[PDB]
């Protein structure tokens, strides 16, 4: 010509589902 | 930005078989520099 | 065989040196026998036809009266058409434009005479738009005819009735088409259809109709007229009458004469026309049909007369009959190059073989006139030429090929050379 | 072949047929046959280009109008013909052919000479707008290899001092003289006619009981 | 790329499929000599130890090794298994 | 448009569960017979093997195109 | 070089893989370009065949020189597009190597 | 009993006057490779990769506008129809962009299939290739259109089931284009059929732009619940969740098109 | 000659041109 740098893996995906978010104030 | 005289460009990835597919790119409206679904290397006619 | 007798010229006031007008016209005397010629019947005009064994006078070559024979069937209802096709996109073929410029009445006859003979109601004539002057001067004509009372209803004094119309062409080659011509009159793109509905029982507008090269037309009314057994002892067997040659480049006095077909074709060079120009030794090659049929190179020349058998056997096509001649200080490869040009800014695209084949021979053409391209590819275009000529939809791939055939066929060694000439100088 | 709308080449510019345009409109449609207005596109679209030689995409849009035929209809006849021009061409648009024929005569030869006369590139409109050169193909008058068509002119058997002649008429005055140049007028076999002295036959000649 | 073949092969061995079909005509429902230059003769099931001892103890058709017994398996035929027996 | 994979009657079963990895975010799954679908030749055939293995079924009847006509000229006339 | 990811989410990276190892969802990454928000492998699944090598068409995913990266634990070895950019965020001097050495001969 | 018969390979079937040579092979059940002719679509007669020959004839002749005669024996897999074919393919790949690692149209191609069986095993265009430019045609067609091979399957079902003709061809020679001459978007419901309908991936769906890739996709047939028509359709879910909602034939309710909002 | 001298042409033979069919 004990080490705590561990690979973790992820879910790298961007979540790809959206839950209602219930209405903030009441009626 | 690439410039280029040719209204169409190549864009062997710069390589031959080292690089990705050819492909031929058309850099023939300065409104767009046509940009190689490969490399992303934008081409300014 | 050859020097064909005024006495025997069909179209006398070629040349003009007359009145293209209608009094030029009557000393001519072309509408003499008009009114009895229809009153004889269709079926008549259609014996003389057949009798005449007149072969098209446009690129395709098959017998006039069949063709003309196919829409005397029985009308279903729907007005039977005629279609001129006054275009001539191939080069060389200035053959058409002398009888628009010139005996224009000699056309306008031609088509009731033929309309009769199909039972059309009415003809459009479709003159290359390039022709302005052109279609300027048929019109005038057409407008003294009727004024006449020759063309209209009751036209010449007789029962039938037709009315001759002019279209304007927008310079496309491939409007010459037989069917693409038909879409252009109905205003569509010009792109010619499949075969299988043939123009007669599918039509301009969805009717019966039929395409003629204007020469066909033309001829018509004087073999009826005239005798047309006496037309047919001009041709040879199968080839009969006489054909207009337009003899064009590197030749003496390049010039239109309506000399006899079955010429030998050393025979009108330098007989009428104008010798080879250098010598007829100066024959690098003869195109005899224009673009579309296969050039031949000298050897042959002086060997086979003009005729649509003779050029078969010859592996050539009679086509426009227009003579391309080239000299040996040419380049056979580029000239035969830009008819290569010539055909990938015309042909429509429409069917996939002549799109990309044209262009793909366009390119490898190009290359070889510059020599880069390597001895093997020769052969290759010669398999890419066999590709486009079975498989397009109309004949202009059909007539790509040809050309690109004719130089691998006898100018082979010379596209090896440039082959070889660039590779030494690297 | 893509419209990207510009000030001058856009629908914004206003076309409509004059009166007189319109009229001759009309005389176009009958001669096709009734409830075929659509044939008339090509005519009609030439008569546009008559009226202005741009043709721009608002005229396309107009002659749809005219003959009820759908906008794109239009726009592919006028893509597909070379005679209309979508794009402002000269005042004298000259059309220099160069198939093998006139190439073999030559033709570029003329090509050369018409560049410098112009002063200009192969393609575009002169400053002066005066005249416009294309290399266009074959226009069906071989026999006079050199040639160029001038706005309908179609002059031949041109050579560099014969387009010099027609050139300079053009460029001061009008009407150069149109048509071939040597003499040898339309297709003359130029040593002489060899054909057709002979008189005509006068009418019912060779008649032979058809 | 066309396998080098020899037609003597198929000629003979076709042969011998008749032989074992005229040999054994009770059992076998079907020869045939594949383009793969094997033969295979079908038989019934009721033939197994028929049909391989005729194979294993026959001077004209001595085969004895068995190469091997699988089964293929498809659903659709009523009889799903088809155990086949390669013998050398 | 190639018709070659609509010829032979398949029997897959019904979609269970297909749920997320919560480590890596992959598509994990409890259906053993979920990657299923053996391949017939005919109705008959594939109704024979479920009432074979004592599975229930919900047999679909074929669609094959019917014949449409078709011709180049017709779209000529006028 | 430019520093572009070379993969554009065939698909056929994972496609051939034998051993059923690989997960490379994908997006428009919001330049209008076309790359992985997704990849994987299960390097306790791999079989180092490198038919992935092989049927890269842009030579994104190669198969390297390492042959010491064993792990105390299982989670070390699901690779994610992270540990594996950097990974040839790291080698890339001694990939580039081999493979102008070996790219004739494939 | 018009029926008028007419061989193939010898087959001999029996055909009502009028069916097209490709339709003679159809119930034998031969395929004539094809492009821009599609069942409820016009015979155009573009892409002239159905050349076949039937018997002691000069020509190949288009299985898609020849109307067979009576005892024409078609010989679809002759020495003669394959160089046809072999020579045709030659000619569709040789202007055609290689970025099938971007045409999402990667295993939904019938041009590599027809490639991959009927085609040749190697090139011999050596010379430079074309390039056309993208245009937008909305925001559910992604026209990477330099992948078009001038099929006019667009322009026809554009006109014929959609009756927006918007699309059209543009210029002649190997220039032609095939799209809206100028920039106004394909707005119409029936719109996204165009994707299902151009065998190129030319334009394709922009949402599913590379999202995913066919031979993954588990596909579930069900039904349409946007509308009432009840058109049927397929599921295509890979890994748990929905990617794409594509047409599945029923003759009587949706054949072979559903709408851009069930889609 | 002028660019409008041949489309007055037929704007002239109108009349001398009969009826035309209708579908
Ligand atoms: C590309 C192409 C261009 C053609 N151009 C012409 C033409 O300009 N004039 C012509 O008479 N025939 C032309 N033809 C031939 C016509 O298709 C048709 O066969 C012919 O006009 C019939 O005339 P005829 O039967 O009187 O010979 C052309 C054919 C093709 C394929
Ligand atoms: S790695 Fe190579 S193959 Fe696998 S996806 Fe990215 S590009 Fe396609
Ligand atoms: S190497 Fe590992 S990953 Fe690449 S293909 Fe073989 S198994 Fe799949
Ligand atoms: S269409 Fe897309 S996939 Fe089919 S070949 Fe052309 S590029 Fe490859
Ligand atoms: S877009 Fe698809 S359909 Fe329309 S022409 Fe190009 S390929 Fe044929
Ligand atoms: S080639 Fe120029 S006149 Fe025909
Ligand atoms: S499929 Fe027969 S013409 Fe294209
Ligand atoms: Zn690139």
């Amino acid at each position: 010509p004990a080490t705590p740098e561990q690979y973790v893996p992820y879910s790298t995906t961007r979540k790809k589902i959206h839950e209602w978010v219930p209405p903030s104030t009441p009626y | 930005v690439n410039e280029v005289e040719h209204r169409i460009i190549a864009c062997d990835g710069g390589g031959g078989a080292l690089g990705h597919p050819k492909v031929y790119i058309n850099l023939d409206k300065e409104t767009k520099t046509g940009t190689c679904g490969y490399c992303g290397l934008q081409f300014k006619q | 065989f050859g020097s064909l007798k005024d006495e025997d010229r069909i179209f006398t006031n070629l040349y003009g040196r007359h009145d293209w007008r209608l009094k030029g016209a009557l000393r001519r005397g072309d509408w003499y026998k008009t009114k009895e010629i229809l009153l004889k019947g269709p079926d008549w005009i259609l014996g003389e036809m057949k009798t005449s064994g007149l072969r098209g006078r446009g690129g395709a070559g098959f017998p006039t009266g069949l063709k003309w024979s196919f829409m005397n069937k029985p009308s279903d209802g729907r007005p039977k058409y005629l279609v001129v096709n006054a275009d001539e996109g191939e080069p060389g073929t200035c053959k058409d434009r002398e009888i628009m410029r010139h005996d224009p009445h000699k056309l306008v006859e031609g088509c009731l005479v033929g309309g009769r003979a199909m039972g059309a109601r009415a003809a459009y004539i479709y003159i290359r738009g390039e022709f302005y002057n052109e279609a300027s001067n048929l019109q005038v004509a057409i407008r003294e005819a009727y004024e006449a009372g020759l063309i209209g209803k009751n036209a010449c004094g007789s029962d039938y009735d037709f009315d001759v119309f002019v279209v304007r062409g927008a310079g496309a080659y491939i409007c010459g088409e037989e069917t693409a011509l038909i879409e252009s009159i109905e205003g569509k793109q010009g792109k010619p259809r499949l075969k299988p509905p043939f123009p007669a029982d599918v039509g301009v507008f969805g009717c019966p109709t039929t395409v003629a090269n204007v020469e066909t037309v033309a001829v018509s009314p004087t073999i009826c007229r005239r005798g047309g057994t006496w037309f047919a002892g001009f041709g040879r067997e199968r080839n009969s009458g006489t054909k207009l040659f337009n003899i064009s480049g590197h030749v003496n006095h390049p010039c239109t004469v309506e000399e006899e077909m079955s010429v030998p074709l050393k025979e009108l060079i330098e007989k009428h026309a104008g010798g080879v120009t250098g010598g007829w030794d100066n024959l690098l090659a003869v195109i005899p049909g224009g673009s579309s049929t296969p050039l031949i190179p000298k050897s042959v020349c002086e060997t086979v007369l003009m005729d649509f058998d003779a050029l078969v056997q010859a592996q050539t096509g009679l086509g426009t009959a227009a003579v391309i001649v080239m000299d040996r200080s040419t380049d056979i490869v580029k000239a035969i190059a830009r008819l290569i040009e010539f055909y990938k800014h015309e042909s429509c695209g429409q069917c996939t073989p002549c799109r990309e084949g044209v262009d793909w021979m366009n390119k490898v053409m190009a290359r070889f006139v510059k020599g880069d391209a390597r001895p093997a590819e020769i052969d290759s275009l010669w398999e890419i030429s066999k590709q486009i000529e079975g498989h397009t939809i109309c004949a202009l791939g059909d007539g790509a090929a040809w050309p690109v055939q004719g130089l691998i066929r006898h100018f082979r060694p010379e596209l090896e050379d440039r082959m070889q000439r660039f590779a030494q100088q690297h | 072949f893509v419209h990207r709308d510009t000030p001058e080449n856009n629908p914004d510019t206003p076309f409509d047929f004059t009166p007189e345009n319109y009229k001759r409109i009309e005389a176009i449609v009958k001669n096709y046959p009734e409830g075929h207005q659509a044939a008339a596109v090509l005519p009609v679209l030439d008569l546009a280009q008559r009226q202005n030689g741009w043709l721009p995409i608002s005229a396309m849009n107009k002659v749809a109008e005219v003959l009820q035929v759908p906008p794109m209809r239009v726009y592919e006849v006028a893509t597909f013909y070379t005679m209309y021009n979508r794009k402002p061409v000269g005042k004298y648009h000259i059309q220099v052919c160069t198939t093998t024929p006139c190439m073999l005569r030559d033709s570029d030869s003329i090509l050369e000479t018409l560049q410098r006369k112009l002063g200009i590139k192969v393609g575009e409109t002169t400053p002066d707008k005066l005249f416009t050169l294309i290399e266009v193909e074959c226009l069906g008058a071989c026999v006079n290899a050199p040639m160029v068509q001038i706005n309908d002119n179609y002059y031949e058997d041109l050579t560099p001092k014969d387009i010099e002649e027609i050139i300079d008429e053009l460029k001061a005055g009008k009407v150069p003289k149109p048509g071939p140049r040597s003499g040898r007028f339309c297709c003359e076999p130029a040593g002489g006619l060899t054909s057709l002295t002979e008189p005509p036959k006068g009418p019912g000649f060779g008649v032979q009981a058809g | 790329t066309v396998r080098p073949r020899s037609d003597v092969t198929h000629k003979q061995l076709s042969a011998f499929g008749e032989y074992v079909a005229e040999i054994l005509p009770k059992y076998v429902q079907q020869v045939q000599v594949s383009c793969l230059d094997e033969l295979e003769i079908c038989i019934h099931p009721d033939g197994v130890i028929p049909t391989l001892t005729f194979l294993r103890d026959h001077t004209n058709a001595q085969f004895k090794s068995l190469a091997d017994l699988t089964a293929v398996d498809v659903p659709t035929r009523q009889n799903r298994f088809e155990i086949v027996y390669n013998l050398l | 448009s190639g018709v070659n994979n609509t010829k032979k009657w398949k029997m897959e079963f019904d979609t269970r569960e297909r749920w997320e990895n919560p480590l890596m975010g992959w598509a994990s799954t409890a259906d053993p017979l979920s990657n299923m679908v053996l391949t017939f030749s005919a109705k008959e055939d594939a109704i024979a093997f479920a009432e074979k293995n004592g599975w229930s079924y919900d047999v679909e009847e074929k669609k094959v195109p019917k014949p449409k006509s078709k011709s180049y000229g017709a779209n000529f006339s006028w | 070089p430019s520093g572009e990811e070379r993969c554009i989410a065939c698909k056929l990276c994972e496609a051939i893989c034998p051993a059923q190892a690989i997960t490379i969802e994908a997006e428009p990454r919001a330049d209008g370009s076309r790359r992985t928000t997704r990849y994987d492998i299960d390097m306790t699944k791999c079989i180092y065949c490198g038919f992935c090598q092989e049927a890269c068409p842009v030579d994104a995913i190669v198969e390297g020189p390492n042959f010491e990266f064993s792990t105390e634990t299982h989670e070390e070895l699901l690779y994610n597009k992270e540990k594996l950019l950097n990974n040839g965020d790291k080698w890339e001097a001694e990939i580039a190597a081999n493979i102008q050495a070996d790219y004739l001969y494939r | 009993s018009n029926l008028i018969e007419v061989f193939v390979d010898g087959q001999s079937v029996m055909v009502e006057p009028g069916t097209t040579v490709l339709q003679a092979c159809e119930k034998v059940g031969m395929q004539i490779p094809r492009f821009c002719y599609h069942e409820r679509l016009s015979v155009a007669g573009n892409c002239r990769m159905c050349l076949v020959e039937i018997e002691k004839a000069p020509k190949v002749v288009a299985a898609c506008a020849m109307p067979v005669m009576k005892g024409w024996n078609i010989l679809t897999n002759s020495e003669k129809s394959k160089k046809a074919r072999e020579g045709v393919m030659e000619f569709l790949l040789a202007n055609h962009p290689l970025d099938c690692p971007i045409c999402d149209q990667g295993g939904e191609c019938d041009l590599q299939d027809q490639s991959m069986m009927f085609g040749s095993d190697r090139s011999r265009f050596l010379e430079g290739k074309r390039a056309v430019e993208d245009k937008n045609i909305g925001p559910l067609v992604k026209t990477i259109m330099t992948r078009c091979i001038q099929c006019t399957r667009c322009i026809r079902f554009a006109s014929e089931i959609a009756g927006v003709d918007d699309l059209g061809t543009t210029g002649r020679g190997n220039d032609m284009q095939v799209g809206t001459y100028i920039e106004k978007m394909f707005m119409s419901e029936l719109s996204g059929n165009v994707i299902d309908i151009c065998p190129v991936g030319a334009l394709t769906s922009k949402p599913y732009a590379f999202t995913a890739r066919p031979w993954e996709t588990r596909k579930t047939e069900s039904i349409d619940v946007m509308d009432a028509v009840g058109s049927n359709i397929v599921v295509s879910t890979r890994t748990g969740e929905v990617m794409r909602i594509l047409p599945r034939m029923h003759e009587d309710i949706n054949e072979e098109w559903i709408s851009d909002k069930t889609r | 000659y002028n660019t409008y001298t041949f489309l007055d042409l037929n704007l002239d033979l109108s009349k001398f041109r009969l009826p035309q069919p209708s579908s």
